[PDB]
RNA sequence: GUCUACGGCCAUACCACCCUGAACGCGCCCGAUCUCGUCUGAUCUCGGAAGCUAAGCAGGGUCGGGCCUGGUUAGUACUUGGAUGGGAGACCGCCUGGGAAUACCGGGUGCUGUAGGCUU
RNA sequence: UGGGGCGGUACACCUGUCAAACGGUAACGCAGGUGUCCUAAGGCGAGCUCAGGGAGGACAGAAACCUCCCGUGGAGCAGA
RNA sequence: ACGCAGUUUUAUCCGGUAAAGCGAAUGAUUAGAGGUCUUGGGGCCGAAACGAUCUCAACCUAUUCUCAAACUUUAAAUGGGUAAGAAGCCCGGCUCGCUGGCGUGAGCCGGGCGUGGAAUGGAGUGCCUAGUGGGCCACUUUUGGUAAGCAGAACUGG
């Protein structure tokens, strides 16, 4: 039977990677975290204050509050069927912005433009992603040479 | 030529170890202060030892360090006691040497009846310009191999300045 | 060893074993019953994978069949199915025989003991000066 | 013999430090506390003034931080005082005062509020703390980065602080590391501080020597002979420079053009050459055995 | 072409040893009245400007050690899902899909933001 | 409670692993610990460097004390 | 016409298990070449020494055979979490003891702009409430045990 400590099973997670111990490179601090931003979590164990629980390491969330040194985050959690929403206060050096929406943002702006410009033309051009389709009947050249000829090889008890 | 590659004496160290802790040490203090003109400092053990007869954190020894032109005088006196004859086996690979005296009275100093006799150790540290940078707290460096000192260079300095005598071993 | 002595000589060969007994065996001695079951370290044993090597012999070419005969007597001491083969290599090295002999007369391989030492064309030249002289 | 310690393994494990610590220039422990702003202001910058002392000159800057590097907004160097009259003594306590005062008045002009916020127009070396009046735009407020220097009593860093505070900035401080302070009684004098600013210590030392001995005098203060300055006008000298700064602090630059484009430095060697040295080296070595 | 102050990314920037360094700089360097602290103006603080590239720093070199990145190792090892497939068992092969790391062999050896100097 | 009793506490708590690369996961499963200790071993500021290794120095020796060089943590931070 | 989903796709993060590694750290271990490094010898040719000459418990340098549930530089396959638009984008103006070089931020007001990857189907919400609370097997992974139609677990299905 297992125990109930708050850091049971974190020998490696709350552990700094190879040749990256030391002081903290401090563009981490100078970033700007406004409300409504989407954020991912990763516990740095170099500093112990305000770090979250194991269950939130690797989860993504959303901001609702802002303090002097920390941030409030809304995170979902699956516990026995039902899912719950949770409001964990977390300090800055355990977070990072997420690029999981910038792709969407490049599109809507390009897409707004590409609509408005080239609207006078009259055509409703493609605006929405499509999957990978089949592959385009085409020719193949044998610029002279006959192909190579392969065959299997005999076995050998090389070791 | 060698305008700023010219040797000197950085500092001169002076040590006396006794073994005990008390009156002998006080007498020994008055010695060094009279030879230099400045108070020495008392040194403490590190860990305890039985056969030598000592405990931890008790004053044992006394040392002091001098600089400038006073050093040249004291060294000059010490070598008159030594007859300017040294061995190659007292020099080190860093460009430093030293020796030891069995009685301080030879230096031209009286004998107080209240104070017995004492021995002591000299150790000489050489140097040349541009060595402050190592202890410099602002932008510290390391000096470079063309500018370091050798066991051999120290010999010829000693041979030259005093017409000393190296001995075999 | 016994047969190999009796066949070739006391110094016609060199034999090496390429396994080590690092794993341990536990025993539960029933002189409670099945309570408190965790054994005592009686034994040591070695693990094997397929293709591994267990034994190897190093000798000359006129004594080939004696080498085979020796190992064949040995398989009857083990629990399993083993097999024997000759290697293309040179001795206990890792270089093909056809290449080795040319390759030592050209200063890529040096005979430093019971083995060799390969050297490439990357280091500092003072080692190329010492050789070729 | 003895085990080597710096080996192949040593370097595989090793971890280097940030570049400015290896150079020996920066203390990230303290820089953390200073530069970062609270996270509920979001872009309100945290200006710090910087003061550094070389062996021959003094630099004072104001700066704020971003991800890309610290932005500069105003700087002042002590080697452009002869434009204001001071010719010598460019490393002492006094040049720091003039240096900071120049800096403040230049800053205020750019924003626009140099008409107000004039500070102590008459120097006294007392304690003055500026006040941001109402109905007018708020006073500039910043902080001090000393750096690696010790803040003992009587540095040339606090002598620059005062020039800016008497010039019109708003800075928090305390009168322990000003000269004119007694540890034995914990009191401030406020006239000794004024002496250090005008340079009367220097005058005392010069007059001390001109009486006692002249060789050491010429050796110590040669360049006060060139420009023919004496102990009799120090106080008037700086007192006029102060008024000059208060009048025309604006700065101008220096254009120069049409440089001949000479390369005073050797470039890197290329791969083909590096492979050609070693071949002809091998050639020479072989040839010298056929020479035998 | 390059330096100074402040920095971001933190070895393509580190370690050892050799060559060169115009001008501006940066430093070495000379003293201890007052500020300040030292067993000792060595460090720290202050006042200076006779001389110097020796060092530090800058660039450059090593069939250099390490670091960064490719190739080979190898469609190998391993692996999702499947079968009234084999086999005494241990384990092996196949269908459908994914796919590594050493040894060994090559190349590279700091990018830059703000403010200000020299390069007439 | 591998029938119960004698033995032990798996009866409230902590670390690592088992545990099948989120989390969670059993057995009288492995290896160990707790019922305390601290006016500083709490809190601010400043300054400095650890373990060891080498070479030298009057008694001095394997080990007292002085000095120099190398030293990416190989030492310490009350206890597992 | 929106909303949903033991589903795939496109972007984007998390992990330290299999395998591999030890000429890379911790720990273990074999053999010989250049080291009397060096302490001493059942001893060694000898007055013996570092004159030699070996060696051994260890020991410097470059190589070598074999290992890790409680070691690891490296590093999968299957897996987990977000996002894929009207609760969006843009324009202009108001209030604030909050913060302040000037400014930021949040909130309120008034206008202009509709398809936003695949394939599926009707969603949501609230009361009262029973019987249960002894389990068992099979592939695969897996702990103790010589093994078990033995004891204890993870995945899905019965
Ligand atoms: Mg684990
Ligand atoms: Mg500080
Ligand atoms: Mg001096
Ligand atoms: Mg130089
Ligand atoms: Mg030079
Ligand atoms: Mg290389
Ligand atoms: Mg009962
Ligand atoms: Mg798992
Ligand atoms: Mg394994
Ligand atoms: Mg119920």
């Amino acid at each position: 039977t297992n125990t109930k400590g708050k850091r049971r099973g974190t020998r490696y997670m709350f552990s700094r990677p190879f040749r990256k111990h030391g002081v903290v490179p401090l563009a981490t601090y100078m970033r700007i975290y406004k409300k409504g931003d989407i954020v991912d979590i990763k516990g740095m164990g170099t500093v112990q204050k305000g770090m979250p629980h194991k269950c939130y390491h690797g989860k993504t969330g959303r901001v609702y509050n802002v303090t002097q040194h920390a941030v409030g985050i809304v995170v979902n959690k699956q516990v026995k069927g039902k899912i719950l929403a949770k409001r964990i206060n977390v300090r800055i050096e355990h977070i990072k912005h997420s690029k999981s929406r910038d792709s969407f943002l490049k599109r809507v702006k390009e897409n707004d433009q590409k609509k408005k410009e080239a609207k006078e033309k009259g055509t409703w051009v493609q605006l929405k992603r499509q999957p990978a389709p089949p592959r385009e009947a085409h020719f193949v050249r044998t610029n002279g040479k006959e192909p190579e000829l392969l065959e299997p090889i005999p076995y050998e008890f090389m070791a | 030529e060698n305008p700023m590659r010219e040797l000197r004496i950085r500092k001169l160290c002076l040590n006396i170890c006794v073994g005990e802790s008390g009156d002998r040490l006080t007498r020994a203090a008055k010695v060094l202060e009279q030879l230099t003109g400045q108070t020495p400092v008392f040194s403490k053990a590190r860990y305890t030892v039985r056969s030598f007869g000592i405990r931890r954190n008790e004053k044992i020894a006394v040392h002091c360090t001098v600089r400038g032109a006073k050093a040249e005088e004291i060294l000059e006196k010490g070598l008159k006691v030594r007859e300017y004859e040294l061995r190659k086996n007292n020099f080190s690979d860093t460009g430093n040497f030293g020796f030891g005296i069995q009685e301080h009275i030879d230096l031209g100093i009286k004998y107080d009846p209240s104070i017995g006799i004492y021995g002591l150790d000299f150790y000489v540290v050489l140097g040349r310009p541009g060595f402050s940078i190592a202890d410099k707290k602002r932008r510290t460096g390391c000096i470079g191999a063309k500018h370091r000192i050798s066991k051999e260079e120290a010999m010829r300095w000693f041979q030259q300045k005093y017409d000393g005598i190296i001995l075999p071993g | 060893n016994k047969y190999m002595v009796k066949s070739c000589g006391k110094d016609g060969f060199h034999i090496r074993v390429r396994l080590h007994p690092f794993h341990v065996i536990r025993i539960n001695k029933m002189l409670t019953g099945m309570r408190g079951a965790f054994g005592k370290p009686q034994g040591t044993v070695a693990r094997v994978h397929i293709g591994q090597v267990i034994m190897s012999i190093r000798t000359k070419l006129q004594n080939k069949e004696h080498v085979v005969e020796a190992l064949r007597r040995a398989k009857f001491k083990f629990p399993g199915r083993q097999k024997i083969h000759i290697s293309k290599k040179w001795g206990f090295t890792k270089f093909n025989a056809d290449e080795f002999e040319d390759m030592v007369a050209e200063k890529r391989l040096i005979p430093d003991g019971c083995g060799v030492k390969y050297i490439p064309n990357r280091g500092p030249l003072d080692k190329w000066r010492a050789l070729h002289s | 013999f003895v085990k080597v310690v710096k080996n192949k393994a040593y370097f595989k494990r090793y971890q280097v430090k940030f570049r400015r610590r290896r150079e020996g220039k920066t203390d990230y422990y303290a820089r953390k506390r200073l530069v970062i702003q609270d996270k509920n202001k979001y872009n309100t910058p945290k200006y710090r003034m910087i003061v550094r002392v070389t062996n021959r000159d003094i630099i004072c800057q104001i700066a704020y931080a971003r991800i890309e590097g610290d932005m500069i907004v105003c700087a002042a160097y002590a080697h452009e005082l002869p434009k204001y009259g001071v010719k010598v003594g460019l490393t002492n306590y006094a040049a720091a005062y003039c240096t900071g005062l120049l800096l403040a008045r230049r800053l205020l002009n750019r924003f626009g509020m140099d008409k107000i916020y004039e500070g102590q127009v008459e120097v006294t070396g007392d304690e003055y703390n500026v006040e941001s009046i109402d109905g007018q735009p708020g006073a500039f407020t910043c902080y001090l980065d000393a750096g690696l220097a010790r803040t003992t009593t009587g540095n040339k860093v606090f002598g620059a602080l005062k020039g800016a505070v008497d010039g019109g900035l708003s800075i928090p401080h305390s009168t322990k590391r000003f000269p004119g302070y007694d540890s034995e009684s914990k009191e401030f004098n406020a006239e000794v501080h004024r002496k250090h600013i005008m340079g009367q210590n220097v005058a005392d030392y010069m007059r001390y020597l001109m009486e006692e001995d002249e060789d050491a005098y010429k050796k110590q203060f040669s360049q006060y002979i060139k420009n023919n300055v004496t102990p009799d006008m120090m106080e008037e000298m700086y007192k006029k420079a102060h008024a000059a700064i208060r009048e025309n602090p604006v700065y101008e630059k220096k254009p120069k053009r049409e440089v001949k484009k000479k390369r005073w430095n050797r470039p890197k060697m290329s791969l083909a050459q590096k492979k050609d040295r070693v071949a002809q080296k091998k050639a020479s070595f072989l040839r010298a055995q056929e020479r035998a």
